RNA sequence: UGAGUAGCGAAAGACGGGUGAGAAUCCCGUCCACCGAUUGACUAAGGUUUCCAGAGGAAGGCUCGUCCGCUCUGGGUUAGUCGGGUCCUAAGCUGAGGCCGACAGGCGUAGGCGAUGGAUAACAGGUUGAUAUUCCUGUACCACCUAUAAUCGUAUCG
RNA sequence: GAGCUGUAAGUAAGCUUUGAUCCAGAGAUUUCCGAAUGGGGAAACCCAGCAUGAGUUAUGUCAUGUUAUCGAUAUGUGAAUACAUAGCAUAUCAGAAGGCACACCCGGAGAACUGAAACAUCUUAGUACCCGGAGGAAGAGAAAGAAAAUUCGAUUCCCUUAGUAGCGGCGAGCGAAACGGGAAGAGCCCAAACCAACGUUGGGGUUGUAGGACACUCUAGUUACAAAGGACGACAUUAGACGAAUCAUCUGGAAAGAUGAAUCAAAGAAGGUAAUAAUCCUGUAGUCGAAAAUGUUGUCUCUCUUGAGUGGAUCCUGAGUACGACGGAGCACGUGAAAUUCCGUCGGAAUCUGGGAGGACCAUCUCCUAAGGCUAAAUACUCUCUAGUGACCGAUAGUGAACCAGUACCGUGAGGGAAAGGUGAAAAGCACCCCGGAAGGGGAGUGAAAUAGAACCUGAAACCGUGUGCU
């Protein structure tokens, strides 16, 4: 179903990875191989590999009142054939 | 009580006697806006391109506790009451039965 | 602790007086006893004490 | 209200509120193709509003 | 008040050219001096964004500051094989049933848990402002799965 | 019943007289941790087994339910011991656990500093802390009682007796009851003899003016105790709605003030409005209001269900109990001349001519019937909820806390613990010009006031400066 969140396009994501390799920001509680399942439900591709990476939160406004950002996890799928994943 | 679109007539304050049409409501502070009344003079935009090229002057929110409704044939202040005559409830005038 | 299964026959507490009246908290425990008694079931060693053992026991 | 159908058309429906104009409308306020964005409460309202009125069937 | 007084926390810097409202102190260049079983290169605990780029000069920095481990706005960590879990247990902790005890609880059998130890499949190069036995290039190797197979079948897994 | 997307300004984009936002009752959804319960763990994490289902040629991967321990109750029931007395295996049950109101209430265990101007008896004190068990109240409770009159009639609470009688290194000190005046007002079920049936069940039967079994004759409900399960009408909370009566002129930036005229009052409580208002606005007196849920209490249903006198020939009326001896506790009562109540240990009674009590004990006379159990009201307290009051505080006060405080921070941890309110009626929060890198100023404007400019009312003293009249 819908895992994924929201694309990221940022450099180094825009360029060395424009090639087959398109960064996506996911919920924090799959797996790697649900997201090999959604990317080819949701775009109709063949998926090569897929890394994952988490974050930890930051500290947010020194000013005022403190806290923190939220905790993400980005991931990474690379296409054997087919393109567009996000325009 | 003073609903958005009708006469009035102030009451007191530094335009006592005046007479306006109401335009906007602030409800939850109780302040009326009359067309002509309380206008202030205003320095804007110190930056932002309008372009500033003089100064905007508006009306400003005054008490709802300073303005009445006037009859509607003796020309004359007066206060509210609701009679209930229709399924919905009606306003009509004091110093009158005729309505508003 | 133990008590005794046919009444409860339990420790009390109270003072140890000396020829001076000094006091000091002491425990008076009761005259238990292990014996087996033909409960219907099973006979199981159980606590009775020496008092409840007269007049009659089931051994 | 936009839950007048029938119970097939009922679960087709969320399905499609939630596939198309949720999925699709948030690709677009992340890359920045996006303007009216007042769409997206409401496509998340109704399919709040289909769901509420499955579950009283039951 | 003491008073513009004590102190400013071991150590070699000099000049030229830039930037700038402002330079003994910031950036680049040449020469000189110091460590070199270490002030060099890796990693454990611990810390927890201090890392990088473009902007900033009120406070913090024992002076100044155009600079910073300080402030603002965006970035950065990728594993079938590296280190831990789906493997094994010391010592210790725990403990169904059970034993003891005014209550609360104390002890402990089986069986769990738990490394600092025992097992277990990968290497050399390339690259970025910030990751690399992780990404890409070249060549491997391990457990599992469906397909088909020379040869079967009292073979076969225990 | 006309605006709206909170605090919190901005900025967009939109909903709404086809009834938004908002206020109440009933539902739906409700990730993860936590008694935490599938197994483990450094809470907010990791690893699984069975049953279907989704998915690919196939495994890997997801979804939904389910699987702790102890207790009861059926079941199968297969140790030694041949029948069989453990153990084991599967099923069933809004069964138990864990919090919290450090307030009140029963029970178990139980200090010391202190005082006596030392201290050991005693006191503080059966207080504090700890543990268990409850309830909205708990405990007590229907005479083996209190007394001395021609008697009272279950418990609890308050007055008063009374700082009396006592007790006591008879020191320090502790410290009653009855009566009498009142608040409130419920009294009743089992065991036993005896009758049948197949140790148990149904009927009987519950006590001091002696009761019952036995023997002949004959005659309303109290669901809060008493046997208890359900339908049953109007009050009351849970949002609201109507609601009387005023104008003019001076001084002001501004009238509610002053000065003149009037008006309502079952409404002259209070808070706001550009200054001090019964009549400008929210309100108050008084009347009106309920879909839906929940509480209290009524009339029918309902369900229970037989009431009284005479007869002792005769059998029944609570046993290792009452009580005694030794050691302790408690009674106001420090073992005394210590009755009346409880615990440990060892001895151990009677049966209505019986048994207990009336402050050692014994006779006479009065009163009362132990060794089984229940039970409401008057009383205690406040985490809270609604309505209110004060010769109570007014930012070093009042809660530690009027200010995002049990927090910044300090400590390995238990633990401790601050500081900090006010521009104006209204942001109308200083367009533009000049000096400067800026910060900050000098003008011009807003305003009644800028010596009201967000380090914002007023702005004291210490202390730091600048100018100057006599020395």
């Amino acid at each position: 179903r819908d895992i994924l969140k929201r694309p990221v396009i940022t450099e180094k994501s825009s360029e060395a990875m424009a090639e087959d390799k398109y960064t996506f920001d996911v919920d924090t509680r799959v797996n790697k191989t649900q997201v090999k399942m959604a990317v080819e439900e949701i775009f109709n591709v063949k998926v090569a590999s897929v890394n994952i990476m988490n974050y930890k939160p930051k500290k947010k406004r020194m000013g005022r009142y403190q806290g923190y950002t939220n905790k993400r996890r980005k991931a990474i799928v690379t296409l054997k054939e087919g393109s567009d994943d996000l325009f | 009580h003073i609903k958005k679109g009708d006469n009035v007539k102030v009451i007191a304050g530094k335009d006592k006697g005046k007479e306006g049409k109401v335009i906007a409501t602030l409800p939850k502070k109780d302040r009326v806006v009359v067309e002509g009344v309380n206008i202030m003079k205003k320095h804007q935009k110190p930056t932002q391109l309008n372009p500033e090229s003089g100064i905007l002057e508006t009306e400003a929110a005054i008490h709802v506790s300073n303005v009445q409704l006037l009859d509607p044939k003796t020309n004359e202040p007066t206060r509210v009451g609701y009679k209930f005559v229709d399924g919905k409830k009606v306003r009509i005038a004091k110093k009158s039965g005729e309505e508003i | 602790g133990k008590q005794c299964f046919v009444t409860g026959r339990k420790a009390s507490t109270g003072n140890r007086r000396s020829h001076a009246l000094n006091s000091t908290k002491r425990r008076w425990n009761a005259n238990l006893q292990k014996v087996r008694i033909l409960v219907d079931g099973k006979p199981k060693k159980v606590w009775v004490s020496a008092r409840a053992l007269k007049s009659g026991k089931v051994t | 209200k936009e839950i007048r159908n029938l119970t097939t058309s009922e679960i087709e429906e969320q399905i499609k509120s939630s596939k198309e104009e949720l999925f699709n409308l948030r690709f677009q306020l992340a890359t920045g193709q996006l303007e009216e964005t007042a769409r997206i409460r409401t496509v998340r309202k109704t399919i709040a509003r289909l769901k509420t009125v499955a579950r009283e069937r039951e």
